[PDB]
């Protein structure tokens, strides 16, 4: 059973970028049906109990089949990983380890704020959008997603998350998504949050360079 | 010539580059050992360190998809196969009522084939009938009736070529589960960063909570936090459910992967370590793949790149 | 050129089921963004040419939604709600047993509707674009009034289907009003504003293009 | 291997499948596939619970050396990209439902 | 230029430096070579390197340096070039840790109280609870008020009882197991015969996400380094190939570490149940070699590659693709019973032939008792059969089989590509280079 995470400011901090009635619908029974619908279901399979959460997600998602668990554990996760993503006071520029990162596999920070909202402009209907590190790769990407899917069906790390779900924004912004999306960018977009991220993401990518001998 | 089948290495004294662009062959500068690293497919379970513990009258005729029956006279070649528009006839099944797409068909001039008989029999009452025919679904038995793969190109790494040579009380196990802290926004805590992680993934409101030396608490289902001390290193054992203390505080001879000839001496009261590459590094021994240098003088052509699989009397 | 046209209702003819300035801003600022789209890329043969059998061409989106936006405001009206007679009441028996049963699978399947999408009750008059796609003994069963989901703007008739009454599940439709209660709005819809009239007539509709492709 | 077919393959069997479940899928009114003693290579690009009211049928999926025993009155959905192979030793009879992505 | 090729050495094929410890003999071969083939010795290395030839000589000078000829053998074993900077392992804040239980309790097939089982499964809500470092200073008990006795965990208590209970219970068959499938003990497997000691941790006292203390005890060039955390089984540290070659220098048998475990697995499967990573010291900037997938076992039982390669999590086998769409293709009316029932119908023909007449070959055998002959022997007086209506109505079945299949598959193509879901199985159907009669 996975409990109801709050996020790690006030439900009014975000004010007047978010106000706080979205805050008290997209967590108070938006991200709580979400999980308490997941433990129902766990709560009667031993077997989807006991995987980690990356597990669950992974396994529920059965290679592009998905089973009835997916939608309820994917959505779950999403939404902590949302408002760990965003902080009272974000936006600005990010620095030190986001920041040449950023510059390198899209050029320059400019032209990563356009590829991210071209991304979130795009996506039709209800879904993600996410900047994420490849495994493989072992570089940035930005990748719209729809629906609970996230990218650790992947294997891929999320860095930064948006929501682009109608009942994310339909209170303050409603259909005009284009300034919600640079509004999250300019007050809301937590790189301090992407620090970590891509740092625990360095005990599975390893996004340096090796020290080779003259020999 | 190979004496063996392995794997192709050199430590120095071997020019990288190829000699020409598009070739294998490298140079020697000066005189060098050229060792080969003894050795013995599905490409989706076989991957790299995998054990394998075992080796490597129309109606008493029919029609259907691409075949139909026979009980008008029919010609049939002699090897019995069917060549594009030839004549083996010259109404003669049901007209069933669902007919699917076929190769075949017919105009009789049958065009797009082995032919064999099919006989029915019951009670001694014997019929032969003509049969003319060519994903899962297009299927036309009965449930009621050692070695270590080494990929990187595979080879076998087994006995054949790797051999062996040579408070409470403070007990390893488990600390608990790490809890995440929100002051790092990681659903799975850090825990720890190193010279190049704490360069570039630290926030500046983080830097006064870095520490030196491990600072362990403890919270139970109540949501207490508990010490039992500040300033020493003291966790508790789920199993025993005592506290007790680590071990450091967290402020041999031969080494992994070394290559050996075949009479360098370790001690006087030991026997000769042969040559090979260390492999496996335990307490009191080391597995060694055995490996067989060859001598070459600078201007020595090497028939191969670096990791190359040589096979027995290869160049 | 295709255009825009208001409903056939007052806006504030429709309260308390759907508040005015849902109405007018779904109508003309979600509705009216689809048409000028797809007036600015260029109603059936439009949808039709650009499913593709598939791969979706980049018009598809704003005029599959503006047929799906058409097709919801004929589907709704002020004296709406209650029960269906005659030929549609026979065919809702045959299909699902009694009207109860129908309206109950309905709001199951409006609200397990992930995400963005829509659901439908159509017609089953369709031809596969296939060889040997032809029952040469009909049992006039298989041409049934059936219930389907589909996400974003996915309407039936690409599957050669008829239409003949929908409920938008997205969420900008009624998040101003019933927010994320979608039991509620989906109660409320089926009880007021289901106009069994509009559905009798695209029943009739459907049955004479069954007889005009007979012959 | 000690992993049963079942759990391997993503196959849900429903044995002794109540009533509530039965009448809630609406299975009275689907439609009917009957078949005697014959042998079905068949490759389910689309998901579909089955109902066994009368008959036996053995699943081997493609190159396994093992089958998949379902007695009557048990409920089974096969899964998407499914790659079996039906064996029937007897009259058989079941009762279907195709299901898309979503739905139920 | 040879400072790009041998980088590309390096990364793409696995080289690296390793220290050759040679005889004197190999030694003074290498470095008299250089200078030609039959010539006066002159660079010192050579001169060197052929007074050495002798071994009297090698013991004189080991005395003139007055050191033992132990050490001066362990002298050799010596890493050469230069050394990597030291690890500065700084702690991302103070560890704070709970005792959670395992959620993947029980074991598979071992029946519990569930009642027991739910009170324990209230403290996995705990991970929601946040932790603020600038909280843990109001109620810091310390000293006497931290003792055992005054600890809440008795949800962690009954899972010690369950566990204890299980143990009991499985030792004995989790070691004939062991002896049964392991045939040889290797680090990862179970710690079994006189090895083994009461109180060693099983598998399902461990899960991820716990710290574990423990020590070094084997390194593996190609596998990685195996830690010893007081388990029946040891964990394993991924590492591999050339990381070696420096990390070799911070990671040593014997030392004691902190790990974190991050994945437990099947021992019957897969080689290594526990993987772990190195929280201290961290070498997480060293490691570059990954594994695609966690090493498995090929036991005898594994007859099929789909069984295996859905027992762990590995892709199916690819083959060329077809090229045709699934849904363009005509549907299928052919039911495969009407071989069984034309066969019948022959047999019953047959035999009403006979009874009126006395009142590359593969042979049918049918026998009399699956025939309805009293019907066949009406419709015979009497004169399609009933036979052929019989199998009109089995291939009607199968073609709205494939009607209602295709349906249901256009709904599934309609809803995928609005989802952007796969259409096809993945890992299936890689690209290229990878490897009239009716007019009549
Ligand atoms: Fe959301
Ligand atoms: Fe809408």
């Amino acid at each position: 059973y996975y409990g109801l995470k709050t996020p790690p400011y006030p439900l009014d901090a975000l004010e007047p970028y978010m106000s706080q009635r979205t805050l008290e619908v997209h967590w108070g029974k938006h991200h709580r049906g979400y999980v308490d619908n997941l433990n129902k279901q766990l709560g009667k399979d031993d077997r989807l109990y006991g995987y980690t959460m990356e597990e669950l997600i992974k396994a529920t998602y059965n290679n592009g089949n998905p089973l009835p668990e997916f939608n309820n554990a994917a959505q779950v996760y999403n939404h902590d990983f949302f408002w760990e993503s965003m902080q009272p006071g974000g936006g600005d520029m990010p620095i030190k380890g986001v920041l040449e990162q950023i510059e390198k596999d899209f050029g320059s920070f400019t032209n990563f704020r356009e590829k991210f909202t071209n991304a979130a402009l795009t996506q039709f209907g209800s879904g993600w959008v996410w900047l994420v590190l490849k495994r493989e790769e072992r570089r940035l990407e930005v990748v719209k997603t729809s629906n609970a899917i996230n990218p650790l069906v992947w294997d891929d790390i999320p860095i930064i998350n948006l929501d682009v779900w109608e009942h994310s924004y339909y209170l303050d912004y409603k259909n005009e998504r284009g300034k919600y999306i640079n509004t999250f960018l300019n007050h809301l977009v937590s790189w301090n949050a992407a620090m970590s991220r891509m740092a625990r993401a360095e005990a599975f990518v390893n996004l340096g360079e090796p020290t080779i001998p003259i020999a | 010539y190979s004496d063996s089948e392995g794997e192709m290495h050199w430590s120095t004294d071997v020019s990288h580059a190829p000699e020409f662009t598009y070739s294998n062959v490298h140079l020697l500068p000066k005189t060098s050992h050229l060792w080969i690293l003894s050795g013995g497919i599905l490409f989706s379970i076989h991957k790299d360190q995998d054990q394998m513990n075992i080796p490597f009258s129309d109606l008493l005729a029919k029609r259907r998809r691409n075949r139909f029956l026979i009980p008008i006279s029919v010609e049939i070649p002699i090897n019995g196969i069917f060549r594009r528009n030839s004549i083996f006839a010259f109404t003669l099944f049901p007209k069933d009522l669902f007919r699917e797409k076929d190769n075949i068909q017919l105009r009789l001039v049958l065009n797009w084939v082995r032919a064999f008989f099919v006989e029915v029999n019951t009670k001694g009452l014997i019929r032969d009938f003509i049969r003319i025919g060519l994903r899962k679904r297009n299927n036309p038995m009965n449930p009621f009736y050692h070695g270590t793969i080494r990929m990187f190109s595979l080879l076998i790494l087994s006995s054949s070529n790797c051999f062996r040579i040579g408070t409470i009380k403070n007990s390893s196990g488990p600390l608990g589960t790490a809890i995440q802290i929100s002051n790092f926004y990681s659903f799975l805590p850090l825990l720890t960063y190193n010279q190049i992680s704490v360069i570039k993934y630290l926030q500046l409101d983080n830097f006064k909570y870095i520490f030196q030396v491990i600072h362990s608490y403890l919270i139970d289902e109540n949501g207490r936090i508990f010490n039992l001390d500040p300033y020493s290193n003291l966790v508790l054992n789920p199993f025993k459910l005592n506290w007790y203390f680590l071990h450091q505080n967290y402020n041999t001879i031969i080494s992994l992967g070394q290559f050996f000839c075949e009479n360098v001496c370790i001690a006087k009261k030991e026997p000769y370590l042969k040559s090979g590459q260390v492999l496996i590094v335990q307490r009191d021994s080391v597995v060694i793949r055995s490996a067989k240098p060859y001598l070459a003088t600078p201007g020595a052509k090497v028939h191969g790149h670096y990791r190359e699989i040589l096979y027995e009397g290869d160049t | 050129g295709f255009e825009l046209k208001p409903p056939p209702y007052p806006l504030d003819a429709l309260e308390p089921h759907m508040s005015r300035e849902t109405l007018d801003y779904h109508w003309g600022k979600h509705h009216k963004t689809y048409v000028e789209n797809l007036n600015k890329q260029i109603l059936e043969e439009v949808v039709l040419l650009s499913y593709n059998r598939g791969n979706m061409l980049p018009a598809f989106n704003n005029a599959a939604q503006a047929w799906n936006h058409e097709f919801f405001w004929e589907s709704i009206q002020p004296g709406g709600g209650g029960k269906p007679s005659g030929d549609l009441l026979r065919l809702i028996e045959r299909d699902f047993g009694s009207f109860s049963d129908f309206v109950e699978r309905f709001k199951a399947a409006a609200a397990s509707n992930f995400g963005s999408g829509w659901t439908w009750l159509a017609y089953k008059a369709n031809r596969l674009d296939v060889a040997n796609a032809v029952n040469p003994l009909p049992k006039e069963e298989d041409k049934k009034l059936v219930i389907v989901k589909t996400p974003n703007a996915v309407n039936p008739l690409v599957w050669d289907y008829s239409p003949l009454l929908t409920i938008d599940t997205w969420e900008h439709a009624y998040y101003l009003d019933f927010e994320n209660r979608r039991i509620e709005y989906i109660n409320t819809f089926m009880e007021k504003l289901v106009s069994w009239e509009t559905v009798s007539t695209r029943l009739e509709s459907a049955m004479a293009r069954a007889a005009q492709r007979e012959q | 291997m000690q992993t049963p077919l079942e759990e391997l393959y993503n196959v849900k069997v429903e044995r002794k499948v109540s009533q509530r479940r039965l009448e809630e899928l609406g299975v009275s009114r689907w439609s009917v596939w009957k078949t005697g003693k014959c042998k079905l290579p068949w490759d389910w690009q689309v998901d579909q619970l089955v109902y066994i009211e009368e008959g036996e049928v053995r699943v081997v999926p493609e190159g396994s050396k093992r089958f998949m025993q379902f007695l009557a009155g048990d409920l089974v959905r096969y899964p998407k990209w499914l790659e079996a192979d039906l064996f029937f030793n007897a009259p058989y009879s079941e009762r279907y439902c195709f299901k898309a992505y979503a739905d139920d | 230029t040879e400072d790009e090729a041998r980088r590309r050495n390096w990364i793409e094929r696995g080289w690296a430096p390793w220290e050759e410890i040679l005889t004197p003999e190999a030694d003074f071969a290498r470095k008299s070579l250089n200078e030609g083939e039959e010539v006066p010795l002159q660079s010192p290395e050579a001169i060197e390197a052929f007074k050495m030839l002798r071994p009297s000589y090698r013991k004189k000078k080991i005395k003139e340096m007055g050191i033992t000829e132990d050490e001066w053998y362990a002298k050799q074993f010596e890493i050469r070039g230069d050394k990597p900077p030291p690890l500065d392992t700084s702690w991302a804040g103070p560890l704070v840790v709970r005792q959670i239980p395992p959620r993947d309790w029980p074991p598979k097939g071992w029946e519990v109280d569930r009642k027991e089982l739910e009170f324990i499964r209230e403290a996995h809500k705990l991970m929601a609870e946040r932790v603020w470092l600038e909280d843990l200073d109001k109620d810091l008990k310390v000293g006497e008020d931290a003792t055992v006795d005054k600890m809440c965990l008795e949800r962690f208590k009954v899972f010690l009882k369950q566990y204890n209970e299980w143990v009991e219970a499985n030792k004995d068959r989790l070691e004939e197991d062991s002896y049964k499938y392991d045939q040889d003990f290797y680090p990862g497997r179970r710690i079994r015969g006189k090895d083994y000691k009461e109180g060693m941790y099983e598998l399902p006292f461990y899960y991820p996400g716990m710290i574990c203390e423990g020590t070094v005890t084997t390194l593996h060039l190609y596998q990685g380094a195996f830690v010893d955390i007081g388990g029946v089984h040891e964990g394993w540290v991924p590492i591999k190939g050339n990381d070696w070659f420096w990390i070799r220098h911070f990671i040593r048998v014997g030392m004691h570490v902190i790990v974190e475990i991050t994945a437990k697995r099947d021992p019957y499967r897969f080689r290594f149940p526990l993987e772990l990573r190195f929280v201290h010291p961290n070498i997480d900037h060293m490691i570059f070699n990954k594994f695609d997938f966690p090493p498995i076992f090929h036991r005898d039982g594994d007859t099929n590659p789909d069984e295996i390669r859905r027992d762990c999590g590995r892709p199916p086998e690819p083959r060329k693709d077809p090229g045709s769409k699934p849904e363009e293709e005509g549907l299928l009316s052919d039911h495969p019973y009407v071989d069984k029932l034309w066969q019948l119908h022959v047999a019953e023909q047959m035999i009403l032939d006979d009874y009126e007449a006395n009142p590359p070959k593969v042979i049918l055998k049918t026998s009399v008792k699956e025939l309805d002959l009293e019907a066949a022997l009406i419709e015979r007086k009497y004169h399609k059969l009933r036979r052929n209506i019989e199998m009109d109505e089995y291939d009607s079945l199968h073609w709205r089989r494939s009607l209602e299949e295709r349906e249901a598959l256009l709904r599934d193509i309609s809803s995928r590509q609005a989802l952007g879901l796969p259409l096809e199985e993945p890992g299936r159907y890689k690209p290229g280079s990878f490897f009239s009669y009716d007019d009549a």
